[PDB]
């Protein structure tokens, strides 16, 4: 057998069924909570470029799409669930995706605005603003995906083991 | 010298001997080996490259029900369900999300729609009481991966560390260049060495049923490879 | 964090402080259905290829007569319009609201550039033919600029200070 | 140019519109937003500095009982309790730890003492059977904090990372310079931008009851700020 | 908006409702266990000065104070729950606090004896010695607090992110 | 010790329940590492050692 | 710094949590995982060397 020594900067993507991610249900008129939480695993470094695709595909408990006036906001945080204004990306509305062809089509493929980085212990949150008198989010059917592996279109999330590279700490301090 | 072939879950360039299929396991969630390909005597070597070689893998499962006097026209399932690349509509999909067959009435059974949120599906027909039924819905909530074996059942490495979910695999529209799937990793092996394609998921998939209308072999794999003669 | 540039990219909508709307009846051009104002010590910039997207509705939850007309228009202070600087003199038909924002093809852009000094006004006049239903502000929505998208553009904003 | 004002949970320099109050939540322990102040149109900017600007925040809760034939003269509670800055005695405190009011007999009700160890308090009067009662005891076991909003419900930062407990807040004697409370952090904002004062605690606080003797608004906040005209 | 770049040496305090702290009930004649455990979070450095206030406010299950002959001992530990004799601070009796005015009054405010430091992965324990035939501790009502934010009196616990300063490692080795 | 056999010194009665914990044989043992995720990265030593031999020494 | 310890199928230096045991499987002959040891929070690292470290497994 033979396998190629693939580069440390591995091309990956994020989704629900992973250990360093979590979600929880949401009601209405309810900005403060992360519907979805992400955290940096230990001794790893994640990198999200500016042209990274984004793809929330939330649902209602009865299996429906929500009010497109709903808003989604990805946002970096300092440790301790402490958000920060700078570094925010993807302040979008829940409408205007066409989930059918969303990831499928590079046109519909909504990318981020600016670059981003996740040091080994950091947080990225996904806040949601639903107008009142509306249905709530259901975590069983909701989903997030970011990055585009497995396609000549779109970009992919970079990852690297912190212990391999020597300037990994330099890039971590650089943020 | 070098060519670019396709290889399938049966026969093909190999000859049905140095393939082997297998089902998964349900109660112990374990990284089973559902398929494996052993490089035959005649070839020199086989290569495999990501972002170069396309792929397709349509799995399913099997379930059954029991006819009743009440007009069911709907069945629950034990597997998470969604449409083929997303749509509420049937017959627009690249392929049917689900197929049903009646043992008594040896005929196909159409599908109207489904909720696609809970483990649900509609039937267009009205099954009779006592009639036996089979259904081969889409499969979900799984992981797929590769590994190599050096003639002995003795692993040496792994093509790509991180598994890709079959869920996502169904989600992307297949067989479109630019949107075609292309995993990562660059493997290569030689005579009598094996590549195993492995599955980690709860639901019991299938390969053969002998009573499935849309072809004999229910599921399928079709992978691109490079060969040195 | 990487220090983001002052020329920030945003998109506009109903639920903001420096915007307002009010119901409209029929054959009421002078009344602005929607008003926008420049916040304090900020500068907004709207390029020529900026998307536009009104979603006016009827009280019963229906679209209006597509012969209806919409006009975005800049205004001097004191609610005073101007001929120059106007953009997007379009009709209420021909949008395909279902695929309007999502499809770049059906996405409609402006005609010429635009700028909003710190204290200035932009109005959105509407001309409905008579014997028609009026506008309902509860259901209507506006969006301009397409943040977080590859096509279209985004509204630039910068702190004057 | 610059002044040093006080701002309250109602009206004041703002005008009762660009304030908003709200209660907390009980079953999901969550960092609710109990109060928030939006910078009006007319001001230029607002500043806020720690170790420069004094503060006061007297919260309470509400509970009720049911009259009985037996001479109760004591009620348990669902909230941890202590005296106002510590003392066994009533009417020496900077303010009453607890207030009680009888619906039938539209009169105040004094307080003798309490254990202040378990969730307990004494009543000096002898309520009758069937009479309805309300009580507004001190609150405990909570955290308070600040955050800023840029016109959109869209956070950009946090004044001070670590929360201060309201428990301690009641413990210190308020309104004494040298012993006055002064949080940390140096914030500043401008037109239509909001400061939210947030609460994390189990017990349901109140702002208005319309049957509370010692003033209309039960609880209160009074914070010092600096303003640029 | 404008926020001041507050110094890295942030002034903080400790209490029950935090992630890097824990407690558990205690019986009687029971020294060995930490009624309360503290641990250094990752890539942070905590500093506790010698004039730091201290404030245990333990209780009984029925909601009472315990026998004032009871003893409390704060104690630094090496990793692995391994205590150490040097570096111990605050060997006090459970009586003679007057919990009513304890933190409130600088007089009653009982401070530590000597300085202290917590490297990123270290432990500080709070052992308790109750005489027999007495009531046990109840974690629901017990509490610890140390440091005095929010008062001109008393001191505060210093904290710093280890990744910011270059001599953070030097001070960590210094202990 | 040639076939799957063992003697008992006692004389069990009828109906009495018994348990026995004999030696084990005919197996292989090995090692592998996991990086926090159930996700293998390597193998300590390729070739397995038999527990049979393990008991023999 | 460095020491030479023994580790057992229960507790020991770990504490009975970051151990886990399990039986094998009979009908499908498969490379089961009968035991596993997870490095706890408190240690820095663990090493393991052949021809240096003894062993027993009954």
């Amino acid at each position: 057998p033979e396998i190629g020594n693939n580069g440390a900067e591995k091309q990956i993507s994020l989704h629900k069924g992973q250990p360093f991610i979590d979600t929880q249900d949401v009601g209405a008129a309810d900005p403060n909570t992360p519907a979805v939480t992400i955290e940096g695993p230990s001794d790893y470094v994640i990198a999200i470029d500016a042209g990274t695709p984004v793809a929330p595909e939330f649902r209602d408990a009865n299996g429906d799409k929500l009010d497109p006036s709903t808003r989604v906001t990805i946002q970096k945080c300092d440790k301790q669930g402490n958000p920060l204004g700078d570094g925010i990306v993807f302040s979008d509305t829940l409408g205007r995706f066409e989930y059918s062809k969303m990831r499928s089509d590079p046109d519909y493929m909504r990318k981020t605005t600016t670059s981003l980085m996740i040091d080994e212990r950091e947080i990225v949150k996904i806040f949601v603003e639903v107008p009142p008198n509306a249905n709530g989010m259901d975590a069983d059917n909701s989903r997030i995906t970011i990055g585009d592996d497995t396609s000549d279109y779109g970009k992919a999330v970079g990852i690297v083991e912190h212990g391999d590279l020597s300037p990994a700490e330099s890039k971590a301090v650089r943020q | 010298q070098t060519q670019e072939y396709t290889i399938n879950h049966t026969g093909g360039v190999l000859g049905d001997s140095y393939v082997t299929t297998a089902s998964n396991q349900t109660s112990p969630q374990r990284e089973t080996a559902v398929l494996s390909f052993e490089c035959p005597r005649k070839f020199e070597e086989i290569n495999y490259v990501g972002q170069r070689d396309a792929t397709r893998f349509v799995p399913r499962t099997t379930e059954s029900i029991t006819g009743s006097a009440n007009d069911d026209t709907v069945v629950d399932l034990t597997a998470n369900i969604q449409p083929v690349a997303g749509e509420e509509v049937i017959a627009e999909q690249d392929y049917p999300v689900a197929v049903a067959y009646n043992v008594t009435q040896g005929v196909e059974v159409d599908v109207v729609d489904a909720d696609y949120a809970a483990d649900t599906v509609t039937l267009g027909t009205n099954p009779a009481d006592g009639d036996e039924v089979k259904v081969w819905p889409i499969m979900s909530d799984g992981d797929v991966q590769f590994r190599l074996i050096n003639q002995f059942g003795q692993e040496e490495g792994r093509v790509y560390p991180w598994s890709t979910p079959l869920y996502r695999w169904h989600d992307f529209p297949q067989l479109k260049r630019g949107r075609e799937i292309n995993l990562h990793g660059s493997a290569s092996w030689s005579e009598n060495e094996t590549l195993e394609i492995l599955l980690d998921a709860p639901q019991a998939l299938t390969w053969e049923d002998s009573d499935y209308p849309r072809g004999q072999y229910v599921t399928t794999l079709e992978q691109d490879v490079e060969i040195t003669l």
